[PDB]
């Protein structure tokens, strides 16, 4: 499972890979982990599925009966507060990070960071999941703020391509929404499309010379490719 | 703890050390086993000292409650009742206490022990604590129940005495109570070790 | 226990409490914990003092019977090797931390053994305890190429963080400096908790404590 | 499960017997309590277990058969009514926070017409009693320790039709068998029995 | 989510609490950039050890009395020692609820003369000294601080406390694993709590003695 | 994480004929480091003539000395301004103690004070409120160390010499601080400075002493 | 634990030209007393005196092999064995077995005949030596006659003065220990001479 | 624990006594089992505990004393060697592969003078052992459940220079006080004493 | 603890942190974790330090051994098999995660790495350490094959430097050495001069908006850094 976020000037875009595991088997391989909460701000949610569902429903539902009510956009802070509030007085039943990533014509495009253990920080891009910490030394080194919205995506999914390559319990497709003053925008690529894959990486393609022919010289040579050699 | 309490033909006689251990560590030498709840009752220590004393207080309490109320003092079987209704309720909470309770009632003498789980017996001899198994062995073999109170209260002494001294649980000051018709009187209060010299002189 | 160990310009300088408990009980108020490896080697001890002074009374006899053997004076690589072989022999039960230093033809050298058998050389170590909080002082006061007197201070001061803020040390500091030649142990180098409020001497004309029955034995 | 509880009914009598052991871990505090709580007239309870429990329970079940009976203008209750409420108390316990009442019965009667139109049972009654609720008429029962070399021991000897005398006997015997072969110091023994003229405490075995 | 150490000093006239800014999750450094110094009314400032969402929760509940209060009715706002006072009562009756507060708190605040340094730990237990330090300062730093403080037990200055300020943050970085080189000292003096922008200690890691021939063991 | 915790200390009282001479150590240790060395936070001062000084969790002590401190108000509101005698709050100590008695208190206690004769009494209490009245007593984790000594000078027993005079507010004041000196180096958790309190008719006085801080 | 099975106190205190090792005399089993009259204390010449605390089968157990080791000691050298070998023989044979180890405490005093110089030990069950200059102590009563010493002992003190605070000592501590008492057995040996005492403890 | 074994010394001669008592977990195997082993003729052992180690131990220790007095061509060892040669045993038990001899022991004997040369102890004695390999010479000495009882009792009643008939009745005394205070049922007790004519089955008392 | 092995055309570049810790506490901030065998093959020793230190010197042992009796330089290949031979022997009681480099004239240079379980995989490259996860989605990215000699230093300098910004457990010198025809040589970077750290990464100087003045708008406006204000 890995979900991140990163904000632009515009707005925000969320990426997030698409599998829900057994720890060692593909339960659902096409799994949809941004849930929308309003028209836009959405959420990506990792760690247990009942529990993240749980409360983004409840979320959900509680965030649009304030906007009914007060008759006027949401920010993104009512609904990171709520989260909080909500995966703190159940931290020790739910194992829940959350990921709330939005626009408001108030504060632009926003990004909060609701942790396991229950905290809230506004962030200018925030990484989670199980897949996660294989993208932080990838953010330090390639990423630099202030980008447009094509080459946050462009980014994004590249980010996402290369935590699923490496992490077991990610993979699948990777499912992008941008989030800005026009429509918010979905894009789902396949993994047979991706920007990376360690099977296609030129650098992986020579073999471990693992299985030495029995020979004569300490000379290495590759490996026994067939019984008459 | 060491306490005993013996039934005889002149009332009842009650006997305790004063000594609270705490493990391996004497706390005190003068700790107060003998608990008297009224004029006319006695209650004794034995076990969690903290419990023992709450609920003692409680039980005196309430006797003083029901003389209020019906006007006649409260009787032995009846204030040994409470007592173990109060540490039946609590059977699995983690009490720790066992005591006697010992009066002279309009019924003649009586006395109860009652337990930390609500056990409630009526019997003429007791001894219970720790030195216990030590009280039994001189207990058993010199009582009678025409003693005289002299002699049953010297049968009581030389009975603690010697679980003083084999115990390590047990010790200090031996201290006699007698329970008469009249109420209670505490006959004597001496030194585990004045004592030593005095049984097994030269 | 705190020791700590300070290379200087020309020597080592090792230093060590005096303060040994029994189990939250101060036992002894005057221990010594630096103990003898050679004329130029000497190894401070943490930890149990059982295996402390076991090991270093073990390897310090077959260093005097090499040296016997070979006839040249004993380098302090054979001893944290001897030190280092034996401890990890026994998986770290032999609960004894060292801080062994001496000087050779090479110059001075300083190592530490923690008691699973890991070695490390550097300019200054400390264990036990009270290790945390005199590191603290040496990292803040090390400059490179100190004189004696500098590091005799510096060790002195890195104990007195220990002595006063470590309840399992205290009492004095043991200050001992080895040069190319020389090996000088100062025993009182410092007692800053100095004996106060004296005492009252309470007197018992003897004869108060009874007594039954003695027999006196002329020899 | 130390003091051994025996109880047998014959034609015209049930006999129940119970060792008056109290103990304190392994200090006998008394070598003769009366173990066998008599609830109304014609019926006995012989509960064997801890004292807190026993004495409690049983205080318990009398006081709701004499308010019964208050509530009915001196209308006895049959054996079977008794016998099932006391196994409905036994069994509610173990379903609920204070726990079960770690106390074994033997519930021990003579059913008497109460009136002309009564056509109920007229003879003895017994009934086995587990701790966790368990409710059997039997001939014969026994709880404890020596609960089992008893039970062997009255399928050699007993018979539908033994008399008083034989009745005796045959406790005489069990009772020394149970003394004979239990490491338990249970020397004396309290056997009462059930007749149509009542409870009568027989003095004789023990 | 868990902060990193706390240290606390008074010199003549005025408070100094310093802290890193970084975020850790176990032993990974998740977040460098944030803000852990937070100040509470207009005279007092509060920093905690440990976890996150806990500080986070308490300085809020504790931010939202003072305001009320001086809000609703015509009063004078809570001084440093009152607001403390509330927090450590307000931790442990979250304690005895088995609900612990887990975070070690340091407060400090300053109102006209009186100047205030206290902390408080998440069981309960609360003291007040002339010096404090959390997490793994109360081993490292905090004797540093005592000597500093007994070599001159007239007062410190405001530069001679902050050097040794400086002096202890440096061997925090050197010797605690979990901590980063940009810290940040919020000073209290008698106009208010003032927060420093993040600045950084220099270092030396050039002895001859960590030269690779030495340090090998071959 | 256990919500209980232990930080040392130790407190010594012992009564006279006209006052009673209350002692603490002023030191708060926490896990392995020294929180404080001017911790005043063991004896509490409840009417003119009562102290509790308590020994164990700072925190369970903070609270205890509020709780006996509103119930002690309480008592003087009900009975139009009647301060309770040290009999009194003593018995209500130990009431309070055994309410919270399964979720106890990690305190060992003492009230120290003056009865109605004047006499000065000293009770002692465990965690869970058995409480002893006696003449003198130590509590926390110098007990074993201070106890026995006070046990030979003040008792006199196993010594074939005729009983001294009584002692006085000096020789008392003398002893203890001899006890404390002693206890001051060889207890690891115990001493850099203790506060005595000497509670006589005419007010409290106060007095400090200054040990090693090793 | 294992260590206050058998209960039992030793105590020794250096004097001028002298030293008082005293030790109680209760043998029990862990709550109570198998015997009233055993003493702690084995002499091996006329300037060493040790005493032995722990289990009681291991105290015998180590009294044994010890005196086996220095009879031996007697006949391959031809001469006593002074107090600091004995002491450094005793804690090797309590390292041998370090993981089986003995549960004895030792406690050593002895003098030297012609020089005067008083050497107290007191070993812990695994060997670590710890030889202070005023007193030593173990058993049950560890932490009380601590305390007591460290208030009655002074540095210079004369025999028929020090046999009076070890007795003192020795008493206020095993009066506030359960597993201690029935009066003390003190051996107070000089240079010239060495005198036993038995001393009236409570019966308790 | 549970068979208890009594053993006092007098002026001229020891008793011991020892329950009979053998058991499997609560049924009484036997009520009559000689746990007074004799090893030689003025020397016997009372053993308590499993009947395992019991028997295999007193078996060792009497083949082992039988050979030392063949390879010495009728020398009869004292009785402190003896003691010492068992306490080595089961000091070292503890400390091997097998683990503890779990049995407690009262040695009783009667030193006689084995030579005119001979300056050795001529009174009788009684070592108290316990299975940890704890041995101690003692007037008196109890081992089991009842052991505390009759100690007390001992204190209370037993004198220097008891007779034989004094010992006798005290005996009666501590066994009847032993079987009215413990649970377990300890009947039949096995009085034996050893007097320079050697040891005795002494049958009155029980 | 992070400790890498690059190879390029001539040899092989050896990098690592000089930090080992207790759990929380630096106990040795200047240790040496690349070992010498021979004059040309090195070890860098990752997991617990006793462990590692007695096999790298008891294997350095037989090394300087065998080297001896035969004559000849030793390969990589032997100093690989006779650590894979005591790490698999070994492997229920020491945690050790070794990293073999070498250079030997007949097949150039040789990495392999052996990780804890006990195998022997040689490879192009390697990784180890505690600290490594974060290097791997950096070696993805930022490396191609057949780099020059300074080129790969830099890179190894780069990685280790992007490892222990982010990791607790890792930090301190960087010490690389480089393996080739020519003699080993070897470097120490320190900390204040590394080519990477979070503290001089200008994407890392403005902070998380989080302690918001008590305000009457929903616009965030950054934090509170004084009283009056
Ligand atoms: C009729 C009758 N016959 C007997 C023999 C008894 C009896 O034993 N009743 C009884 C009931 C409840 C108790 F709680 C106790 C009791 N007495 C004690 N004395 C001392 C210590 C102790 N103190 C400090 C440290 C260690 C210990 C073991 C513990 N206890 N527990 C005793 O009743």
């Amino acid at each position: 499972t890995t979900i991140l976020a990163v904000s632009y000037n515009g707005g925000v875009v969320l990426a997030a890979d698409s599998r829900t595991s057994s720890g060692t088997y593909v339960v659902n391989r096409a799994s949809n982990k941004l849930t929308k909460l309003t028209k836009k701000i959405y959420c990506c949610r990792s760690g247990s599925a009942a529990d993240t569902q749980a409360l983004a429903e409840r979320v959900s539902n509680y965030l649009g009966s304030y906007q009914t009510d007060i008759g006027a956009g949401v920010n993104v802070a009512t609904a990171a507060n709520l989260f909080q509030k909500m995966c703190y007085m159940n931290r020790w039943n739910i194992s829940a990070g959350i990921i709330v990533a939005g626009y408001d014509p108030i504060n632009g495009g926003s990004v909060y960071s609701i942790p396991s253990g229950g905290s809230c920080v506004k962030l200018d891009y925030a990484l989670g999941g199980s897949g996660s910490i294989f993208l932080y030394s990838f953010f330090d080194a390639n990423y630099k703020p202030g980008m447009s919205k094509s080459e946050c995506v462009a980014f994004c999914q590249r980010a996402v391509a290369h935590a699923y390559s490496r992490d077991g319990s990610s993979g699948g497709l990777i499912r992008t929404i941008t989030l800005d003053a026009d429509e918010p925008e979905d894009q789902t690529i396949p993994w047979n499309r991706s920007p990376y894959c360690m099977e296609k990486d030129p650098k992986y393609v020579t073999q471990a010379t693992q299985n030495q022919p029995f020979s004569s010289s300490a000379k290495i040579t590759g490996n026994r490719m067939s019984s008459t050699g | 703890t060491t306490t005993l309490a013996f039934r005889f033909n002149g009332g009842i006689i009650v006997a305790v050390d004063s000594r609270a251990s705490t493990g391996q560590y004497i706390a005190s030498q003068t700790v107060m086993k003998v608990l008297e709840i009224n004029d006319y009752l006695l209650g004794t220590l034995a076990g969690g000292a903290a419990d023992c004393q709450y609920w003692e207080r409680v039980l005196g309490m309430e006797c003083r409650l029901w003389e209020l109320r019906n006007g006649s003092r409260i009787t032995v079987a009846a204030a040994s009742k409470i007592l173990a209704n109060i540490t039946y309720a609590y059977r699995n909470h983690g009490l720790s206490m066992g005591t006697m309770v010992a009066g002279w009632d309009q019924f003649g003498p009586s006395l109860y022990y009652v337990d930390d789980k609500g056990s409630r017996v009526k019997q003429d001899l007791f001894s219970v604590g720790s030195g216990s198994i030590y009280a039994y062995g001189v207990l058993d073999t010199g009582y009678r129940k025409d003693l005289s109170v002299e002699d049953a209260c010297d049968l009581a002494r030389r009975s603690i005495f010697h679980a003083t001294y084999r115990d390590g649980a047990s010790g200090g000051i031996v201290t006699v109570y007698h329970v008469h018709e009249k109420g209670w009187t505490k006959i004597s209060r001496d030194d585990q070790t004045k004592l030593y010299h005095r049984y097994f002189p030269s | 226990t705190t020791i700590v160990g300070v290379v200087y310009r020309d020597g080592v300088v090792l230093g060590a409490d005096t303060r040994a408990t029994e189990g939250s009980i101060v036992a002894d108020k005057r221990c010594r914990k630096i103990h003898y490896m050679a004329p130029n080697i000497m190894c401070c001890g943490a930890g149990t003092s059982a295996d402390t002074e076991a090991v270093t009374n073990m390897v310090s006899s077959h260093l005097a019977l090499h040296r016997l053997e070979t006839g040249k004076q004993s380098r302090v690589l054979e001893a944290l090797t001897l030190l280092k072989r034996h401890l990890y022999r026994y998986q770290g039960h032999v609960s004894a931390a060292l801080v062994l230093g001496g000087v050779d033809v090479e110059g001075p050298f300083l190592a530490t053994i923690a008691p699973h058998g890991s070695t490390d050389r550097l300019p200054f170590v400390t264990m036990g305890s009270g290790s945390i909080a005199a590191m603290a002082q040496l990292e803040a006061a090390y400059k490179d190429n100190m004189t004696c007197e500098e590091a005799k201070e510096l060790v002195a001061s890195a104990i007195r963080k220990g002595i006063f803020n470590d309840p399992y040390s205290g009492t004095q500091v043991d200050v001992c400096v080895i040069t190319k030649d020389k090996t000088e142990l100062t025993i009182g180098y410092d007692k800053p908790n100095e004996r106060m409020y004296p005492r009252q001497e309470v007197l018992l004309p003897p004869g108060t404590t009874p007594v039954l029955k003695e027999e006196i034995r002329q020899l | 499960m130390a003091e051994t509880a025996i109880a047998f009914r014959c034609k015209d009598y049930v006999m129940v017997a119970a060792a008056g052991l109290n103990a304190f871990y392994y200090i006998k505090i008394t070598d003769a309590e009366d173990k066998i709580t008599q609830l109304d007239t014609h019926q006995l309870v012989a509960c064997t277990g801890e004292n807190g429990p026993r004495v409690n329970f049983t205080e318990y079940i009398k006081c709701n058969l004499a308010l019964n009976r208050m509530r009915q203008h001196g209308r006895h209750s049959s054996c079977e009514s008794t016998a099932n409420f006391m196994r409905n108390c036994l069994a509610s316990a173990i379903r609920s926070r204070e726990g079960a009442y770690q106390v074994n019965c033997l519930f021990a009667g003579y059913d008497t017409p109460v009136s002309e139109d009564d056509d109920g049972v007229v003879g003895p009654q017994l009934f086995y009693m587990d701790y966790l609720g368990t409710l059997q008429a039997v001939p014969y029962g026994c709880h404890g320790y020596g609960a089992c070399f008893v039970t062997a021991l009255l399928d050699r000897l007993w018979r539908p039709d033994l008399s008083q005398q034989e009745g005796l006997e045959l406790m005489q015997k069990c009772c020394d068998e149970v003394k004979r072969r239990v490491i338990i110091s249970n020397s004396y023994f309290f056997v009462k029995a059930v007749t149509k003229n009542g409870v009568e405490v027989i003095t004789a075995v023990h | 989510a868990s902060g990193g150490s706390v240290i606390a000093i008074k010199y003549k006239g005025g408070v100094l609490m310093a802290a890193d800014t970084l975020l850790s999750y176990g032993s990974l450094a998740k977040w460098p950039n944030i803000p852990r110094i937070r100040l509470l009314g207009s005279h007092s400032a509060v920093c905690a050890t440990g976890s996150y969402a806990d500080f986070q929760m308490m300085a809020k509940q504790v931010e939202d009395n003072i305001e009320r209060q001086k809000m609703y009715h015509n009063v004078d706002e809570l001084s440093p020692s009152e607001v403390f006072s509330y927090l450590h009562r307000s931790i442990y009756q979250k304690r005895c609820d088995f609900d612990p507060c887990l975070c070690q708190m340091v407060f400090i605040g300053v109102r006209d003369g009186e100047t205030f340094l206290a902390g408080v730990d998440d069981v309960g237990t609360r003291w007040e000294d002339d010096c404090i330090a959390t997490g793994y300062g109360a081993y490292i730093a905090l004797p540093l601080l005592r000597q500093a403080l007994e070599k001159n037990p007239d007062g410190l200055s405001r530069g001679e406390a902050m050097r040794i300020l400086t002096d202890c943050l440096r061997v925090l970085f050197y010797r605690e694993c979990r901590a980063i080189n940009k810290f940040q000292v919020a000073d209290a003096a008698s106009d208010g709590v003032r927060i420093s922008e993040p600045f950084d200690v220099e270092t030396h890691w050039e002895y001859e003695g960590y030269c690779f021939e030495k340090t090998a063991i071959i | 994480w256990s919500p209980y915790q232990d930080n040392g200390g130790t407190t010594a009282a012992i009564a006279g004929k006209d006052f009673v001479i209350l002692a603490g150590d002023t030191r708060l240790n926490g896990d392995f480091c020294l929180h404080s060395r001017h911790d005043q936070s063991k004896i509490f001062q409840l009417t003119p003539y009562t102290y509790m000084a308590s020994n164990g969790m700072q925190a369970d002590r903070l609270q205890l000395q509020q709780m006996l401190k509103y119930r002690v108000k309480w008592y003087k509101y009900n009975n139009g301004g009647k301060v309770p005698s040290t009999k009194a709050i003593a018995q209500l100590m130990s009431t309070m103690l055994y309410h919270r008695r399964f979720f106890p208190y990690y305190t060992f206690n003492m009230v120290v004070g003056l009865d109605e004769e004047g006499h000065g009494v000293c009770y002692s209490y465990d965690a869970v409120g058995s409480t002893e009245p006696f003449l003198y007593g130590t509590r926390g984790s110098a007990a074993s160390f201070v106890e026995p000594l006070l046990d030979c000078l003040i008792n006199r027993q196993h010594m074939t010499s005729q009983a001294p005079p009584e002692m006085t507010k000096e020789e008392t004041l003398a002893m203890l601080k001899n006890a404390f000196t002693g206890a001051a180096e060889r207890d690891i958790y115990t001493g850099d400075s203790v506060s005595f309190f000497i509670i006589t008719k005419d007010g409290v006085q106060q007095e400090s002493f200054e040990l090693r801080k090793d | 634990s294992i260590m206050a099975y058998s209960g039992g106190s030793v105590m020794a205190m250096a004097g001028k030209e002298c030293f008082v090792i005293i030790s109680d005399n209760r043998l029990g089993e862990q709550l109570k007393t198998i015997s009233t009259e055993v003493p702690k204390l084995h002499v091996v010449n006329d300037s060493i005196v040790y005493g032995l605390t722990g289990l009681r089968t291991d105290q015998q157990t180590f009294a044994n092999k010890v005196q086996f080791r220095t009879e031996m000691y007697k006949l391959r050298e031809e001469r006593d064995i002074t107090g600091k070998a004995f002491a450094a023989m005793i804690t090797s044979m309590l390292y041998e077995a370090r993981f089986g180890p003995w549960f004895v405490e030792p406690v050593i005093g002895s003098i030297d005949k012609s020089t005067g110089e008083v050497y107290l030990c007191a070993t812990d069950l695994i060997g670590a030596p710890c030889e202070p200059e005023d007193y030593v102590c173990a058993g049950t009563a560890a932490e009380s006659l601590h305390g007591m010493c460290e208030a009655l002992w002074r540095p210079g003190m004369s025999p028929e003065e020090l046999f009076e605070i070890a007795a003192q000592a020795m008493l206020s501590a095993c009066d506030r220990d359960s597993l201690s008492g029935y009066g003390a057995v003190a051996m107070i040996v000089t240079k010239d001479k060495v005198t036993t005492r038995l001393i009236k403890g409570r019966k308790d």
